[PDB]
């Protein structure tokens, strides 16, 4: 695409500059260009890809929630008819959001996942695939909603199976995956008990493994454990 | 209080 | 430099576009960027490098000759004093020309020549080195003039020695090298008899080898032979 | 008539 003429290393360098400038749309475009060079990504490069798109889609999701709330209020009894504008604009933001999700899913399918053989890369990409199907599920209201939900579930499940066999229970990718799959269960799959069980079990197994860690790894793992605890406190 | 997902 | 962020293949592509648009300064900058990627050049890429810089320096040399002629007339008896402007402007063009020659010589030294092992590449680069020292010699008037001339001579001589041992007498690089070394002898080294001998011998040895060639190779070789004949007709 | 060097 438009990044085909720029060196891979320059795209990476510019992605890091865009991050410092909080220019996440640019950061994502640079990282897409880097992926499209066709080489596998290092750990740092995978993190840059993930940060960039999570920030872009995070802004779109927050805007979609604002607009969806306004639209829902407009459809309550006693609300004045204001025309098609709220629906139209929510749909515009929704279509943009879906486009970003499709872009990320396309990078994962062509060809990040198939080339990823180490547990740390494969689990990371499968988690991403689950996340972007989950974001599609957040806005899905039609006949493919069940299939979108099952695509998220299937990607998360494969990531969980690999992470349990190949990673320690304190590994940050394993922990972040479990956090997100637990959110999937709670608010996408209508399975709050599964969400709570997964969070509590993940937390307890990580706690039992902290003794093996250096001080820096302990800080990394406990940070994510606190997110699991935050959700357990909210949900129980 | 919005639930946490894996975000910085 | 300024081309460090552009892909090697994009620089090559743009050099070809610049050639089509007769934008030889751009073409040279793109090819310099391609050389600085550090990989060896293919036959086509070496030709693009040579075409680009020969056109840039060719324009500078033609302008220098115009200005030098004006300056020489200004220093004849009976000519009005017009101030320092003609000398200043000739010097400005001369310094620019020297800068381009130094740029090409720098690419050859860092690191095209040392990496060139095949006769076709090594002879080509040594011919280039002789040419750009020859262009420096055309404008040299000071204490290093003898050393500049000997640098041209030495590069041409090494190219000739390799070309005689490794190339057929009809090879276009061998022929173009001999043409240029003959011009060096005639107008730089004050050796018109050596220039004439080299041209006539090169022509005659190529003529004896034409029978071995395809129609297309015959056209390539005879085109350069005609340049040797043009010089012999002018010089005899 | 300027002498020829290796030019297109
Ligand atoms: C702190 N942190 C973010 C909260 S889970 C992480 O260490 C992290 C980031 C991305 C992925 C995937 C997993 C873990
Ligand atoms: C037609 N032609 C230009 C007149 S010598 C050539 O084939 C050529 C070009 C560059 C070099 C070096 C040698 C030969
Ligand atoms: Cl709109
Ligand atoms: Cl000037
Ligand atoms: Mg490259
Ligand atoms: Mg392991
Ligand atoms: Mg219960
Ligand atoms: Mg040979
Ligand atoms: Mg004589």
């Amino acid at each position: 695409g438009a990044m085909g003429s720029m060196e891979r290393a320059s795209l990476i360098q510019k992605a890091k500059l865009a991050e410092q400038a909080e220019r996440y749309e640019d950061m994502a475009a640079f990282m897409k260009g880097a992926v499209e060079k066709g080489e596998e990504l290092s750990n740092e490069e995978r993190n840059l890809l993930s940060v960039a798109y999570k920030n872009v889609v995070g802004g779109q999701r927050a805007a979609w929630r604002v607009l969806s709330s306004i639209e829902q209020k407009s459809n309550e009894e006693g609300s004045e008819e204001k025309g098609p504008e709220v629906r139209e604009y929510r749909e515009k933001v929704e279509t943009e959001l879906q486009g970003v999700c499709d872009t990320v899913l396309g990078l994962l399918d062509s060809h990040l996942i198939k080339e990823a053989g180490d547990a740390e890369s494969r689990v990371f990409y499968l988690k991403m695939k689950g996340d972007y199907y989950r974001y599609l599920a957040e806005v899905a209201t039609g006949d493919d909603k069940k299939r979108i939900i099952d695509s998220a579930r299937s990607a998360y499940q494969e990531a969980m199976d690999i992470s349990k066999k190949e990673m320690p229970p304190t590994n940050p990718i394993r922990l972040g995956l479990a956090l997100n799959f637990s959110v999937f269960h709670y608010e996408i799959a209508n399975s709050p008990e599964e969400a709570i069980s997964l969070a509590k079990t993940t937390f307890d197994e990580a706690m039992a493994d902290l003794h093996t860690l250096s001080e820096d790894s302990y800080k990394d793992s406990t940070l994510i454990m606190q997110l699991l605890r935050d959700n357990l406190t909210l949900w129980t | 209080r919005r639930r946490k997902s894996c975000q910085a």
